RNA sequence: UCUAAGGGUCGGGUACGAUCAACUUAGAACUGGUACGGACAAGGGGAAUCUGACUGUCUAAUUAAAACAUAGCAUUGCGAUGGUCAGAAAGUGAUGUUGACGCAAU
RNA sequence: GCUUGUGACGGCCCGUGAAAAUCCACAGGAAGGAAUAGUUUUCAUGCCAGGUCGUACUGAUAACCGCAGCAGGUCUCCAAG
RNA sequence: GAUGGGGAAGCUCCGUUUCAAAGGCCUGAUUUUAUGCAGGCCACCAUCGAAAGGGAAUCCGGUUAAGAUUCCGGAACCUGGAUAUGGAUUCUUCACGGUAACGUAACUGAAUGUGGAGACGUCGGCGCGAGCCCUGGGAGGAGUUAUCUUUUCUUCUUAAC
């Protein structure tokens, strides 16, 4: 079946963002005025969320879990399906085909995705997506 | 060294504190392909490097040579 | 327009150092200068250089083989004693 | 005087002539020259549709 | 006609004495030195020249902003990116399938 | 008389080796816990031309087990090793080719190059483009393993021993006549300066055992005693025969 | 003093025209005290015998050779606690960053 | 066209044709860091300093070596019609 | 070619990381104070050896009886040291943009690791740059002119950065 749909994760491969982990948040599969290939609008993380152990406490803490999301078109051909899934329900809404266009609609739609993002980390949920994959 | 265009810019470029001298220079030229003109370019020599920006328009030379600060020594020609 | 009727590439040896000599050397050039299949990516783009390096144009894979040429006699029937012996310690 | 004559064909004859005719113009020169014109006039010909690029490919090797 | 000196000591054809002929405001012929031609750096993979990168001698990469010195993306001024998308792909796999060795090995223990 | 050729040799003036663009001395990995007691893997990352020898090197990759770090090693590229190949080197490795084992654990028929003579002497025997040694058996009490070396001798070495599966690529270069001076030239300028040889026999006596006489002769016996001495030694030594040999020669 | 052959640049709806710059080669006339690679420049050729295969090397300052070398052929020694060689001796050294498709000796 | 530089290729090898100082970059994430205001001198501009010894000329049928202002010997770059 | 060593009656010979307890950097700990201890490193083991190898950075014009990439004039650049001002960056702390190759005036980065440059044969033809050579017009000067030649010669240049 199509596995480019709105619950997939994928590794960039390709771009700034080469090795990070996103999520489709809604695919364009064919074609478009600009754009003209199949691609997705993914919600990924650019600084993932460093280690933690005991040694870390009180507001330290608070620094290591600190993420820095990011936005992006891709084409297909750049992204690596994943057999992991996200759920898109909170940032559904933020990322649209207009989100892009007008860099301030860009930062908003950021700072959902990061705290959609940091509060998903918290609470242990999807854990290999806050982790980097290194190569 | 450097040339300059934005007149704004080189305005700025003449109270930068370390700039003591200037020197304007005049040329005979010839305007496309028919009749000369005179080109005249304004020399600012900064600590590391001597910026010149020529202003190709009779008119706008001379309204621009009276903005020069007055506690400035320029070099006529 | 063939252009030698026998000497080959060893026609720029011209006359020197005797027949027997040239129809020898002649054979292990044309072994050591021609371009060999690829093992890996399958076009023919291997060639030498350095008796025993055999490298290939693109994929830029390069395999340790004989002096003037990719595979010689010996390594090949070793290659099946190895097969053979390994068969052993599996089943 | 002497060059002008030249271009004008004389002091050519073959008493004049010492080099032999490769060092005066080498053979290579020559075709390098002329497969150069015949190559690139099938390129036109052909990036004209004045020719196919099949009946090109086939000139391309018979040039 | 006019004809040219070396402008140091040196009177050799070596490679650090290069000579180019000039013609100078003064309307005669003078050399001048040629420094040796700088090569463009390499990847540490394949060993292309890898692109964005500018082409300077050793010691001039400390006059140069980083920005001529590295391309955005992670293993920027270092790997070709064709090479970084190489080992992407492969270090995703191979922790995948990682993982499918620890769960079938795992059953192996349970049923033996 | 004078001192005669092959007794200059020995100080090394003119004769030692050029060295200067050799890849490097080519070795087995110390001989460690990760070998053997285990395996461990590296991958060749190169394999090179080193002058003045007639079989490639492999620069072969491994990881540090005790520091985090490459250590690269040079082996003897074995024919068919490839670039990006991974060998496998220990006790319990797989046999293949490539792979670096104590002969103990291989069985009788298995060829191995760069074996080692004593364990962990990082290597010594067939290690000449196109040679190899052959495993004949093992007496795993006092535990040792018997081998055919390339000049026909067999040897009996430790269990422990290491070789390196396969033969050592770049056969056959003998094959090849040199067809002229200047190959064989350019063949000891990476070398060693013994290149060309003089022969005794047109030297004078001052200079040669061979040396003199009013025809090109050697004048007694060129068939010399082991117990001669320094400066007597210039023939065929110690030869229990001589003459064109016929016959098949293949040790029994 | 003529003739011919051999090229470049453009615009053409989805057969050509137009201009610019090159010695090369061949053929034809006329012409002369038959001269003309006009100075310069520039291989004598052939048939054999002896001998070394060849290119290469040497007696600086009477010998360049048929002598030395060479590839090729054959022989010898040696698996490292070794072969050959160095040193008065050595916790010394050359071959050896080497291992018989190798080093060493003829 | 001539000299030179340089590129993309091709021939060659039982020859496959130095080293180190030095410079940069990447992987890493130790740590240090903002809202009453912090971080940044690999962006620009601006301030100071840069020691010691050689530096003339010949380089050759007269400046070197041949007893000499010796027809010998002695490394190299520029090169018009 | 010194050194812990090992030979040698001995002058000295051997060895060069060799059978050696072989050394020093980044900062913290000081607010008795000037620098002890605190970690963590790094275990590289002398040094000499290139006026043709490697290598931080300068050019043109002018000037002297004789010096010049060195002086004078103008215009640069490199290394080291200090440092402030502007810009950049951040309330989503450690930039944005481009599908991508990548971009840009910036755009924190210790230990440790790694990659590149340094850094490399020779010959052949092909491609291109530079300087030279050839040459048309014009603007100047000079030569020849019994006769012939809109002629013969020459000036018309542009450094680093
Ligand atoms: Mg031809
Ligand atoms: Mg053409
Ligand atoms: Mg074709
Ligand atoms: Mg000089
Ligand atoms: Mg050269
Ligand atoms: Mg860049
Ligand atoms: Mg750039
Ligand atoms: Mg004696
Ligand atoms: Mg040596
Ligand atoms: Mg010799
Ligand atoms: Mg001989
Ligand atoms: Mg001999
Ligand atoms: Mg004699
Ligand atoms: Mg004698
Ligand atoms: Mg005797
Ligand atoms: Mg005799
Ligand atoms: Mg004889
Ligand atoms: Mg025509
Ligand atoms: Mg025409
Ligand atoms: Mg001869
Ligand atoms: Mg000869
Ligand atoms: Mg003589
Ligand atoms: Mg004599
Ligand atoms: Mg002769
Ligand atoms: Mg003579
Ligand atoms: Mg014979
Ligand atoms: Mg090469
Ligand atoms: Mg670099
Ligand atoms: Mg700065
Ligand atoms: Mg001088
Ligand atoms: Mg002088
Ligand atoms: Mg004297
Ligand atoms: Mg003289
Ligand atoms: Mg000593
Ligand atoms: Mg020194
Ligand atoms: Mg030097
Ligand atoms: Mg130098
Ligand atoms: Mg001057
Ligand atoms: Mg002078
Ligand atoms: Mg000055
Ligand atoms: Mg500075
Ligand atoms: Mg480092
Ligand atoms: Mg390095
Ligand atoms: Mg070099
Ligand atoms: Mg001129
Ligand atoms: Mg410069
Ligand atoms: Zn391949």
């Amino acid at each position: 079946a199509k596995f480019l749909k709105a619950g997939k994760v994928a590794v960039v491969v390709r771009g700034r963002y080469a090795g990070k982990k996103v999520v489709i948040v809604k695919p364009h599969d064919e074609g478009s005025k600009s754009h003209p290939f199949g691609h997705a609008l993914v919600a990924g993380i650019e600084r993932y969320p460093l280690k933690v152990t005991k040694k870390h406490g009180a507001k330290k803490v608070a620094k290591r879990t600190k993420i820095k999301p990011f936005i992006k078109v891709v084409n297909y051909n750049h992204l690596l399906p994943t057999r992991y899934t996200l759920d898109v329900e909170a940032f559904k809404s933020v990322v649209s085909t207009e989100t892009f266009e007008q860099p301030s609609q860009r930062e908003e739609a950021k700072k959902v995705v990061k705290k959609a993002f940091e509060e998903r980390h918290q609470a242990g949920k999807n854990q290999w997506f806050f982790s980097k994959l290194r190569f | 060294a450097r040339e300059i265009t934005d007149i704004k810019q080189f305005l700025e470029l003449t109270r930068r504190a370390d700039v003591k001298t200037a020197t304007v220079k005049i040329n005979k030229k010839l305007n496309k392909a028919g009749k000369p003109f005179r080109q005249t370019k304004f020399k600012v020599r900064g600590s590391s490097s001597l910026y010149t920006l020529v202003i190709n328009d009779a008119g706008k030379a001379k309204k621009l040579i009276q903005s020069l600060p007055p506690t400035l020594k320029v070099n006529r020609l | 327009a063939k252009r030698t009727k026998k000497v080959g590439i060893t026609g720029k040896y011209g006359v020197r150092y005797g027949s027997s000599l040239r129809r020898q050397v002649k054979k292990l050039e044309i072994q050591q200068h021609a371009r060999y299949d690829c093992s890996f990516c399958g076009k023919k783009t291997v060639k030498r250089g350095a008796a025993g390096i055999w490298t290939c144009s693109c994929c830029k894979k390069t395999v340790a083989g004989g002096a003037y040429t990719v595979s010689t006699a010996a390594a090949a029937t070793v290659r099946s004693t190895i097969r053979r012996l390994r068969e052993m310690v599996e089943a | 005087a002497h060059a002008q004559s030249k271009r004008e064909g004389r002091h050519s004859g073959y008493g004049k002539r010492k080099g032999t005719r490769e060092a005066r113009l080498p053979s290579q020169v020559v075709w390098i020259r002329r497969l150069r014109v015949l190559r690139r006039l099938l390129a036109k010909y052909r990036d004209a549709g004045k020719i196919d690029k099949h009946l090109y490919h086939v000139l391309y090797k018979e040039s | 006609a006019q004809r040219v000196t070396f402008r140091r000591r040196n009177p050799y054809n070596t490679r650090s004495n290069k000579i180019k002929v000039v013609k100078t405001p003064g309307g005669i012929l003078r050399a001048q030195h040629v420094k040796k031609l700088a090569t463009r750096p390499k990847c540490g993979d394949c060993g292309s020249a890898l692109q964005g990168i500018s082409t300077l001698r050793p010691r001039q990469y400390a006059t140069v902003s980083k920005t001529h010195k590295t391309v955005s993306r992670a293993y920027g001024g270092s790997r070709c990116a064709n090479c970084v998308k190489e080992r992407i792909i492969r270090a995703f796999l191979i922790e995948e399938q990682k993982i499918v060795k620890k769960v079938v090995k795992e059953q192996t223990e349970a049923a033996k | 008389g004078r001192v005669i050729r092959n007794q200059r040799k020995g100080a090394g003036s003119i004769f030692t080796s050029h060295t200067r663009l050799r890849q490097g001395a080519a070795k087995l990995r110390t001989l460690d816990y990760a070998e053997r007691h285990g395996y461990i893997r590296g991958i060749v990352k190169q394999i090179v031309h080193d002058s003045g020898r007639g079989a490639p090197l492999a620069k072969v990759v491994f990881r540090d087990p005790y520091k985090y770090r490459l250590r690269e090693e040079i082996f003897i590229a074995n024919e068919g090793v490839h670039t990006g190949q991974f060998i496998y080197a220990g006790k319990k490795a797989s046999l293949n080719v490539g792979n670096v084992l104590p002969l103990g654990s291989v069985p009788e028929g298995t060829i191995v190059s760069n074996v080692e003579e004593k364990p962990g002497d990082r290597g010594a025997l067939a290690r000449a483009s196109g040679n190899y040694v052959i495993i004949i058996g093992h007496n795993p009490d006092e535990n040792k393993t018997r081998v055919r070396l390339p000049s026909g001798a067999k040897k009996v070495i430790s269990s422990d021993a290491r070789g390196v599966i396969g033969v050592i690529a770049g056969g056959g270069r003998v094959d090849k006549p040199l067809l002229k001076a200047g190959r064989a030239f350019h063949k000891y300028r990476l070398k060693r300066n013994s290149w060309p040889k003089t022969r005794g026999v047109a030297m004078n006596p001052v200079d040669h055992p061979h040396g003199g006489g009013n025809h090109q002769h050697i004048g007694k016996a060129s068939t010399i005693s082991r117990g001669a001495v320094s400066g007597q030694k210039a023939g065929l030594i110690a030869a229990r025969r001589t003459g064109l040999l016929r016959g098949s020669q293949k040790t029994q």
